[PDB]
């Protein structure tokens, strides 16, 4: 859905 | 003179740039001595700051929108949560391993193994293995005696057959500690007043099988105490472990100080006990004999983990100072023998634990 | 059936003795007539005496001694405060004899109904209570017991042979350093050993008796128990042929060792007890092991001959006061049928006038 | 110097 973490992308 | 324990400062999170404001129980975690996660908010961009204990000087920052982050004890696999939403990412391979949505908010969770996360909600405790396609499993319903407490800790014996949840609340103008001890095999809970504790494996001389021990510290009405008891039916052919009890001291200045952490070195068979305010205590796991006791931190301590290397105990305090304490193998004996003038304990520690 | 008879006599705990004080350096049993415990009750020290004929009524008194020991047969007590020694007759509330040593006594015990042995760092003394005597250096301490923790001191009947036992940690094991002194020959002999006792034995065809020295050890050779005649056989007597057997240690007891020995001239049997509660029964004459088993799960730290039965009586770290003795009713049948040792059996019956 | 209070 949406991620709780953003790791370039 | 000589100390029976070596102390060491490994870091000053503030020299890394962390804001003191984020150095605390709800924003800085240390699931193991390998990492430390700190949630900061620069602008309205919340983000986690991971600190590899092997590369203190290179903290990686990543945008997050989690109300809680907890790096795995052994790898750059991180658990993030937002309300009932739980995601586990493999930082290195930039992916979401697992995801789950709880039907209750998780009040407190922590890794309890290399592959298992424990989840605590206001009324039940679940275990969630990362092994395969597994989903949370309820281990037991919270006991009414913790209702209202701020959950601060969850622990397990080795075989995950004994579980210990702990919460603390203010009552009588004093921090009271409430613990629930649940037996996976006999499906039964037991209320216990307590602030800190841990489990430990121990093979009593004359015993073929090891014994599972439960050791807890409590500053009750009768002041400080520390118990060590065997949990459950002893292995066939084994023998009981005599229950042990010994008070824990609390100088007059530390009037509302209490136990906040407890690691047990199976290497030395000793119990490290830290209080909220910087006191360190050494107790023999076997006899409960208080070996040493002084103060290692002027700032309060809110989190600790096993220092695997030394078989001791590592922890962060409100200043961002990361410190450890272990047995000083070079003198633990000499100290017990001379300083403590306890020949028996010393003769035993050496032999028993080959020092 | 059982060749021995076990029996719990007390639970010092039930009497209100702090389990902390139930150890080697605070609890003494110089005979089966009394047990003395030293407790710090409040900010004041005090000795609790337990009259084994009236356990329920322990009497407490304020002392400042760092050690107390009851005479084997009367409410006459030795109290020491550093280099200062005092003997009091409790019932007469009087100070019998007093003495101030030049060196601190690191161990002392009654060895007769009227003599007290004193052990300093480098010498051993005898002190009779008979008349206006004073301490008499019996011999200087052998360098092998230097740095050892003194734990025992025994004498043969005629006080002609003296045995001082120390122990220490070496190569991760408890090594036993003994010093055997000849009063007549003024010569000392080093012997690796843990426990031992002397005994009088009249070999068939001898007018006089042999003075035996039995001692057990767990050296690198594993565990052995020797029985040898000490000194020169009485003119006319044939000499007593030295005996040497194996004392078993199971694989669970890995650091367990011998801790006490009592010999019953009554049945001519040796009672040996390990640190961690094992009990062995050997024939004094042949050294034939007649029985072995666990009798205490908590370690034993003090024993004494148990007069009434001629067995051995001790106390474990738990406070339980046990005693094992020969089960006169079936020691013979046992040997005969269970051990299938008709010879030892027929001998022990005829020898000690039993059945 | 009484090492024993006995009364």
């Amino acid at each position: 859905a949406v991620s709780l973490l953003d790791l370039d992308a | 003179q000589i100390l029976p324990i070596r102390f060491q400062e490994h870091l000053q999170l503030q020299n890394l740039g962390i804001n003191p404001a984020n150095i605390g129980f709800s924003t800085l975690t240390m699931e193991s001595d390998k990492f430390i996660c700190i949630r900061e908010k620069v602008g309205e961009q919340a983000q986690v700051v991971i600190i590899d204990m092997n590369d203190p000087s290179n903290p990686i920052r990543r945008p997050i929108s989690a109300d809680s982050a907890i790096m795995n004890p052994a790898s750059k696999v991180i658990a993030l949560k937002a309300g009932k939403t739980l995601q586990i990412f493999n930082i290195e391979m930039k992916s979401k391993m697992k995801a789950h949505t709880m039907t209750d908010d998780v009040t407190f969770w922590k890794w309890i193994s290399l592959n298992t996360v424990a989840l605590v909600t206001d009324n039940a405790v679940y275990h969630w293995s990362m092994e395969g396609e597994s989903q949370p499993v309820k281990m037991f319903d919270r006991h009414s005696s913790l209702a209202g407490c701020q959950i601060i800790n969850y622990r397990t014996d080795a075989k995950q057959k004994w579980l210990l949840l702990t919460g603390i609340s203010a009552q009588q103008n004093r921090v009271v500690g409430a613990m629930q001890l649940y037996s996976v095999d006999r499906k039964v809970s037991q209320p216990i007043e307590g602030h800190a504790a841990s489990f430990a494996q121990f093979k009593m001389e004359g015993n073929a099988e090891e014994s599972t021990l439960f050791c807890f510290a409590v500053r009750g009405q009768a002041g400080g105490k520390l118990h060590i008891i065997e949990v459950g039916t002893p292995p066939t052919g084994n023998q009981p472990f005599p229950k042990k009890a010994v008070d824990v001291f609390f100088p007059p200045e530390a009037q509302n100080d209490f136990p906040v952490a407890m690691q047990i070195s199976e290497k030395h068979d000793v119990v490290f006990l830290i209080t909220k305010y910087g006191y360190i205590h050494l107790y023999d796991l076997e006899t409960g004999t208080c070996i040493y006791m002084n103060r290692i931190s002027g700032e309060t301590i809110f989190v600790t983990a096993p220092h695997e290397a030394t078989a001791g105990i590592i922890g962060v305090n409100r200043k961002g100072q990361v410190l450890s304490v272990c047995v000083e193998e070079e003198n633990i004996i000499p100290y017990i023998t001379n300083v403590l003038q306890n020949p028996d304990l010393a003769l035993r520690m050496a032999v028993r634990n080959n020092l």
